[PDB]
């Protein structure tokens, strides 16, 4: 990509942000404050979940420069798993889910997304008319 | 089948991380304990999106 510019100067406001008592470093009751202040329930085990995938070392909280290396990110490597979990709903795996059961997945399980988001994400990818819908499509036009 | 709700959710985390680089998506909806949505906020959910991503990330490679 290109060096990181002044970026660095927004990273670091919202690294701020989290970083309630400017100790230069996050840890998960600080991430916790954060979540349920915008209205969300998580546990002392997710918390930990997502310290863990961000603590390059071990001290069990995030500093400045993990943070950058996580606000700083996979070539074709996302691409292919994104594009898999697609076909785990293929029945065929010919290539296209339906748009119901994509509307189904997408509403019905794993994070439950909403009826209006589903519906942003049905029309990002212009179906042929009443068609199925092409998930290849949908990863590129996502990681792109 | 449990590759299915890792598969599930990795794609609703990778969407809803690329629908927050959009300021008018319906994905700031779902925000109904925030009255108004000021950018601050928008700073903390963008990082809250890309770390529950991560997981999910980790959790499908588990399952796949
Ligand atoms: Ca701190
Ligand atoms: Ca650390």
């Amino acid at each position: 990509d290109q060096l990181t510019e002044e970026q660095i100067a927004e990273f670091k406001e919202a690294f701020s942000l989290f970083d309630k008592d400017g100790d230069g470093t996050i840890t998960t009751k600080e991430l916790g404050t954060v979540m349920r202040s915008l209205g969300q329930n998580p546990t002392e085990a997710e918390l930990q979940d997502m310290i863990n995938e961000v603590d390059a070392d071990g001290n069990g909280t995030i500093d400045f420069p993990e943070f950058l290396t996580m606000m700083a990110r996979k070539d074709t490597d996302s691409e292919e798993e994104i594009r898999e979990a697609f076909r785990v709903f293929d029945k065929d795996g010919n290539g296209y889910i339906s748009a119901a059961e994509l509307r189904h997945v997408m509403t019905n399980l794993g994070e439950k997304l909403t009826d209006e988001e589903v519906d942003e994400m049905i029309r990002e990818a212009d179906i042929d008319g009443d068609g199925p819908v092409n998930y290849e499509e949908f990863v590129q036009m996502m990681t792109a | 089948n449990r590759q299915i709700p890792a598969a599930a959710s990795l794609i609703q985390t990778a969407w809803r991380c690329y629908a927050a680089e959009n300021p008018d998506s319906s994905t700031w909806k779902i925000y109904i304990r925030i009255s108004q949505l000021r950018e601050h906020h928008r700073a903390t959910i963008k990082v809250i999106r890309r770390m529950q991503y991560f997981v999910a990330k980790k959790k499908f490679q588990q399952a796949r």
